[PDB]
């Protein structure tokens, strides 16, 4: 399974079958045949495999990286600190990439699960997607193929100079 | 599809076309009857005969090969050599 | 990386202490073992390169080039053992030794942590390649091929030596790991302009650049088959590897200095592909196709976006496998008709049907058929160059027309039509030849299942 | 009377419409006889090799080897730099390079000026 | 079909007194084999 | 201007080839057989109008303007027979016309699948290699000086000789393998 | 007769003296064992075990980890009202700007 809060789904509301005609639809018979012929043998095989998993239980872990000093508190041309800052920045870069991927999955799943009323009923996912793409674009865009924490800090300083100049000229 | 041709079948169909032609009398026709010398025809008539052979057997005889076929036996031997009969 | 250099070195006693009949079998077996061992370089991380020592490291750029390099050697030994069957035993061992020494120079060209050791191995790869082309080539023009191959390269690279020693004296180190953290912005000046040209023109020669490509259709058609496979598969990619290392130092001048070298590529891949529409020689057609495909890698490195680097390294690995297979197929016809003329032997699907299936698959991977890594690299370069300028799609898309129009033309001229009547020495395909085609194509197809290992340091 | 057939570069004149075909002169018949003799001699020289049981290989065609050597190995030794080849080599060699240089330079100056003024829609562009 | 190796026409290019014969370097015969000249 | 045996087309051959092209393009023009037969008799009457024209200059002029008449009155899609060049079935089976020397490259396991065929093939190959030197010395004693004039091959003039250069005419592939 | 010379030999066929040839060597035992070496260490060892090795790479360049860590961090900052990503990569408090 997964976590229902990071991958949200609204509650499924299926309608009850209200057959009007007297003709028996083939789909109920095919659902019964799929449950009797397919779902039960696959379920038995999976329960056997699950018992064989339960006979020897072992674990893997999620690797925790502690927060080393970033590039702003590294001395210039001091490789033993700015190496660690650069590795921290590259890991956070991959994590921010996957956050953008998660929100894209949310947007596409909303569009499919809402179907035809998706333009009204997916305004929240579109707003979250616009926010996270604007943040990712202000954070990591236009750095180049030799991207680094120095390049990203220089882009941030240029953008903050633009923000401070726009604050000064409009006051 | 496409039943195989025999020499007797090609000869019968060639003589069958040439007996249906209103310048060749069928009582004089043979397989060795030369069209210009033994039947008294024209070169235009020989071109029409080779065109009737082409319409009969469904394939074109080129003109450099057509202008050398001057008896029914040469026509039968040409169609034999092209259709590869008596395998 | 010393667990790969020492087995490659120990292939020298393995080829010189063997029996007179076992020297192909032993070198093939143990080079296949080295190629199996080459997969331990896939211990790559999303932040840090695999840094072995002060001398050798391997990121996700060098690792596919290393696996392709150590895989190409048994394939070159399989291709080269037919036309060297009447050869003297000593000269046979000398040829195998030049291939072994060339592999040894390549696998520590790609892992050289420091850039002047990269230069020394990068320019040490000339001498076994020169000896292979000019000694075991077939025609008269192998000597001129060696001269053009040597003197475009050294003319490009002798400024590169001076530029690297300038970086050594200015920065303090040519360690690529230090130069990731001590890189300074290279400003706009004439000194920095010729700095950029000295850093780039060596690799522009070895890619090749259009206009500087003239060494290649001589060096590919006059080499033997192991030489053609190593120039197509690996020795063009030294330029791409060196560009992707050296463009770290060449910023931000590249953003206005790469303009003449993109145009030369973007029009040049139109020209050389067009040349492949009219090449009478089959091996020359494969050579000009190699120029046409490496022009996209030149564009992708010079625009230096991440998608461009990912497409360029995928395109390098894919083109290495594909062009090596194409030269092996052209050799398979040359070993029967003894002429490289493409219009000589025709209709060869009636005579060699399974070899025509290998021709079909190699021609489909030449024309970038999805989901091959040829199309993955081609496509990502086209995406990043559409990001560069939206008009470039014209020069991209037209190229993707012409790349089809010689990939299938080569298929239709060699393999289709009515066969040549007066050629009757067309033997059935040997198990060596079909094995060679399968060892080129089956890794190229299995890499479509998992392309993330051939997408460079920034996947 | 009739619309006269105008032959073109890619639509040639037919054999049956050529006025030079209907000349039965002996000086143009000796040329046809000599061409037929050359063709018959080359045909005999070919098929005395093509029908040989001892031969197993490629019948070498000197016309094909001669064609490939003319197309490849004999282009530079027959070159003279003059006004024609220089005004063709510059108009075709550096011409399109200068053209695509100014096209891509104007396009990227326009796009760069739109981006650094914020006047280009670059909202969801985070892949580059 | 076999490997090209140089013939007399190729090898006699390297036999002159110089390598690139011009108008001045045309009367130069190659030197004697034991480098010993007739006493004249 | 282009024939294998002669160096030229005669005037009579040009008139006959125009007559056959005119009838085939007429049949392409007019589709039905009765209506074709009507206009074909009319075209035959037009050819028989000027049949006995002894002036060769006037006859060449009539041939030339009749070619102009044909070229104005031809068909854009003439009827082509399927295996005739330009037809739909033309050179269709050339991908199945495997030459006979490939049977020499078979494995002995797949030669043993047809014992009598290869045992009968070997006497054809013996016949060919025991007739080759006789037919070569037949050609070189009959060809005049300066090589052969025409492309016509002579027949076998003796009893026991095969005709010269016969192998790739006799052992050619079938049309429908 | 210029430059006395061996005549150029005929093209030799490996199938004539060995109809079971694999194309590796004129000696049939060496030929069959070179075939077995090429097929065993080429396909049974490099391709099969190499595809099995690349299929089970231990999280090649941390791309699974980077997803799973992201599935933590979004889950941390959805619940605490924080935005999913800041426009600033670094803290703006710890940056000295050049004055103007
Ligand atoms: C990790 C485990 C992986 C397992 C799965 C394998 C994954 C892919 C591996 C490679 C697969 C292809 C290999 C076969 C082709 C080459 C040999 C050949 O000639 O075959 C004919 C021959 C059969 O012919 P025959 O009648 O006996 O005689 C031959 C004829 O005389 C003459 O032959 P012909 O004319 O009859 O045949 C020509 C015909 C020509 O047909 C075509 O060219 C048409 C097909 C291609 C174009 C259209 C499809 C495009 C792609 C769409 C499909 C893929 C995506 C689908 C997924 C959903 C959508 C995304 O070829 C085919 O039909 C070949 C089918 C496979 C084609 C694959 C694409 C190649 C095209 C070029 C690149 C395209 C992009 C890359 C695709 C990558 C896919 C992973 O095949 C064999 O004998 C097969 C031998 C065993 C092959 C083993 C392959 C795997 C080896 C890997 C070893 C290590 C890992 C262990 C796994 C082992 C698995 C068993
Ligand atoms: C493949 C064929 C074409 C090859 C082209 C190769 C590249 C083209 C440019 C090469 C220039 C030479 C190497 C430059 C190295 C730069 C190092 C550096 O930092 O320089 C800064 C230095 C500047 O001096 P400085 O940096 O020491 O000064 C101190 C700093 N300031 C400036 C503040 C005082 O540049 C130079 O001194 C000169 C650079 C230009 C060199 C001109 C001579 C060579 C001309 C081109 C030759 C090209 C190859 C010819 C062969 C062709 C085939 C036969
Ligand atoms: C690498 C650079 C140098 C290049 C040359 C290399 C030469 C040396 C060769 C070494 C060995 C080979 C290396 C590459 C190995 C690539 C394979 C690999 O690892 O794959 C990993 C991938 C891994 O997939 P994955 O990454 O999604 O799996 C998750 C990972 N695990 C397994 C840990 C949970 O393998 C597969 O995808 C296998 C899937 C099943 C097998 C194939 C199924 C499809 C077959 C066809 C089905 C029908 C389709 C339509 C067909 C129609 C007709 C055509
Ligand atoms: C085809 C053969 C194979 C390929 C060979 C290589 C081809 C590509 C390399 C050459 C292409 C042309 C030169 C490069 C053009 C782009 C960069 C450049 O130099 O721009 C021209 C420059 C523009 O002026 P500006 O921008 O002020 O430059 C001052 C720099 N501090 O203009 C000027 O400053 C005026 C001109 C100065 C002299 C230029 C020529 C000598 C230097 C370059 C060599």
């Amino acid at each position: 399974s997964w976590d229902k809060d990071v991958y949200p789904e609204p509650p499924r509301r299926t309608p009850a079958p209200s057959p009007q005609t007297s003709l028996p639809n083939p789909i109920t018979y095919l659902t019964k045949a799929f449950d009797l012929l397919v779902d039960r043998p696959v379920t038995l095989v999976r329960e056997f495999i699950e018992r064989q998993h339960a006979k020897n239980k072992y674990y893997y872990y999620h690797r925790e990286f502690r927060r080393v000093p970033d590039i702003t508190e590294c001395h210039e041309k001091d490789v033993l600190c700015m190496f660690e800052a650069e590795m921290q920045w590259k890991r956070d870069y991959k994590v921010d990439q996957e956050i953008v991927n998660i929100i894209q999955e949310r947007l596409k799943a909303c569009q499919q699960r809402e179907g035809e009323s998706h333009r009204q009923n997916c305004a929240k996912e579109l707003q979250q997607f616009t926010q996270v793409v604007k943040a990712y674009q202000d954070r990591y865009h236009d750095l180049g193929a030799h991207y680094s924490a120095r390049k990203c800090l220089a882009k941030q300083k240029q953008r903050m100079l633009a923000e401070r100049k726009a604050t000064k000229e409009a006051a | 599809d496409a039943p195989p041709l025999t020499l007797e079948g090609i000869k019968d169909r060639v003589l069958y076309v040439l007996k249906l032609y209103d310048k060749i009398d069928p009582e004089k026709l043979s397989v060795n009857s030369h069209f210009m010398k033994d039947l008294g025809l024209d070169s235009l008539d020989q071109v029409e005969i080779i065109m009737a052979m082409e319409d009969e057997f469904g394939f074109e005889i080129p003109d450099i090969d057509a202008e050398k076929l001057m008896c029914p036996q040469e026509i039968v031997d040409y169609i034999a050599d092209k259709k590869d009969v008596y395998e | 990386m010393l667990k790969y250099i020492i087995p490659t070195m120990m292939l020298m006693p393995l080829t010189w202490l063997s029996k007179n009949s076992m020297i192909w079998i032993n070198t093939t077996l143990h080079s296949l073992l080295i190629s199996l061992t080459s997969l331990l370089l896939l211990n790559q991380f999303g932040d840090n390169s695999l840094n072995f020592s002060l001398t050798f490291f391997s990121d996700s750029l060098s690792t596919p080039l290393l696996i392709l390099t150590m895989w190409l050697l048994p394939l070159m030994l399989m291709a080269s053992q037919h036309h060297l069957s009447k050869e003297n035993l000593a000269r046979k061992k000398l040829f195998i030794s030049m291939l072994i020494l060339l592999q040894l120079f390549l696998i520590m060209t790609f892992t050289a942590t420091e850039l002047i050791f990269f230069y020394i191995m990068f320019e040490a790869t000339l001498v076994p390649t020169l000896i292979i082309i000019t000694r075991w080539g077939n025609q008269t023009e192998r000597l001129n091929a060696g001269l053009y191959f040597l003197f475009y390269t050294l003319a490009g690279s002798l400024p590169l030596l001076v530029a690297l020693i300038y970086i050594q004296n200015t920065m303090g180190s040519l360690n690529f790991l230090i130069l990731q953290y001590w890189v300074q912005p290279m400003p706009n000046s004439w000194s920095n302009t010729f700095m950029w040209l000295a850093c780039m023109m060596a690799f522009m020669v070895k890619m090749p650049l259009y206009g500087l490509h003239l060494w290649l259709p001589k060096a590919h058609v006059e080499a033997p088959i192991a030489g053609s496979m190593v120039l197509a598969a690996i020795l063009l990619k030294l330029g791409g590897y060196g560009m992707m290392r050296i463009t770290l130092l060449l910023n931000p001048i590249t953003d206005f200095m790469a303009y003449p070298f993109i145009m030369l590529s973007l029009w040049g891949m139109i020209m050389t592909s067009s040349i492949c529409l009219r090449q009478t020689d089959l091996k020359s057609l494969i050579a000009y196709s190699s120029v046409s495909h490496m022009a996209l890698v030149i564009v992708a490195i010079l625009i230096q976006t991440p998608w461009s680097y990912m497409g360029a390294t995928a395109l390098m690995i894919a083109h290495g496998l594909t062009s090596s297979m194409l030269f092996c197929l052209a050799n398979s016809n040359y070993e029967r008709v003894h002429s490289r003329t493409m219009i000589l032997a025709r209709g060869l699907q009636t005579l060699l049907p399974l070899m025509a299936a290998w021709w079909l698959l190699a021609s489909l991977t030449n024309l970038a058929l999805p989901p091959s890594i040829n199309l993955i690299g081609e496509l990502f370069v086209v995406m990043s160059t559409f990001s560069w300028s939206n008009i470039t799609i014209i020069l991209m898309g037209l190229n993707m027309v012409i790349t089809a129009l010689y990939s299938l033309y080569m298929l239709i001229t060699t393999q289709r039509g009515k066969h040549t009547h007066h050629i009757n020495n067309i033997l059935p395909s040997f198990t060596r030849e079909n094995a060679l085609m399968s060892l080129h194509m089956l890794p190229l197809l299995l890499l479509s299942l998992n392309p993330k290992i051939i997408l460079g340091p920034l996947y | 009377s009739f619309p006269k057939y105008e032959p073109s570069r890619l639509a040639s004149l037919p054999t049956t419409l050529d006025p030079a075909e209907y000349d039965i002169s002996s000086e143009t018949r000796k040329a046809q006889a000599e061409r037929l003799a050359i063709r018959s001699r080359l045909k005999r020289e070919y098929q005395l090799q093509y029908n040989d049981p001892s031969r197993r290989g490629v019948v070498e065609d000197p016309a094909l080897i001669r064609w490939t050597c003319a197309r490849s190995a004999n282009v530079y030794p027959n070159f003279r730099p003059n006004t024609k080849t220089s005004l063709l080599g510059a108009l075709f060699g550096i011409g399109p390079l200068i053209f695509w240089y100014y096209v891509f330079k104007t396009d990227r100056d326009r796009k760069e000026k739109l981006i650094q003024e914020g006047k280009l829609d670059r909202t969801f562009n985070i892949s580059y | 079909a076999r490997q090209w190796q140089p013939d007399v026409e190729w090898a006699e290019q390297y036999g002159g007194a110089v390598m690139y014969p011009t108008k001045e370097t045309a009367h130069w015969k190659p030197p004697p084999w034991n480098d010993v000249d007739p006493p004249k | 201007a282009f024939l294998p045996s002669a160096a030229y087309l005669t005037h009579q051959q040009k008139v006959l080839q125009l007559y056959k092209r005119a009838l085939r393009h007429l049949e392409s023009r007019c589709v039905h057989r009765d209506k074709y037969r009507y206009f074909a008799c009319l075209l035959r009457a037009r050819f028989d109008e000027h049949k006995n024209e002894k002036d060769m200059v006037k006859a060449t002029q009539l041939l030339r303007e009749a070619e102009k008449e044909f070229w104005h009155g031809q068909h854009p899609q003439p009827y082509i027979f399927p295996e005739s060049p330009g037809g739909t079935s033309y050179e269709r089976y050339e991908c199945y016309k495997v030459p006979e020397w490939c049977l020499d490259d078979w494995h002995p396991s797949e030669k043993a699948m047809y014992p009598d065929y290869f045992a009968k093939r070997e006497q054809w190959k013996k016949l060919r290699r025991e007739s080759w030197e006789r037919e070569v010395k037949q050609l070189q004693e009959e060809t005049p000086v300066g090589g052969p004039r025409t492309e016509a091959l002579p027949p076998a003039r003796k009893q026991g000789d095969l005709p010269p250069l016969w192998w790739h005419i006799v052992t050619r592939p079938r049309e429908r393998p | 007769l210029r430059w006395q010379e061996d005549p150029e030999p005929e093209d030799e066929n490996l199938y004539e003296k060995n109809p079971d040839s694999h194309g590796y060597d004129k000696d049939p035992a060496v030929d069959v064992w070179n075939m077995r070496v090429v097929f065993f260490f080429g396909f049974s060892i490099v391709l099969v075990l190499g595809s099995t090795f690349v299929a089970y790479l231990p999280d090649y360049r941390m791309q699974e980890w980077a997803r799973r860590e992201a599935e933590r961090l979004v889950k941390y900052r959805e619940a605490h009202g924080l935005p999913l990503m800041e426009s600033n990569c670094f803290d703006p408090s710890k940056i000295q700007l050049p004055e103007d």
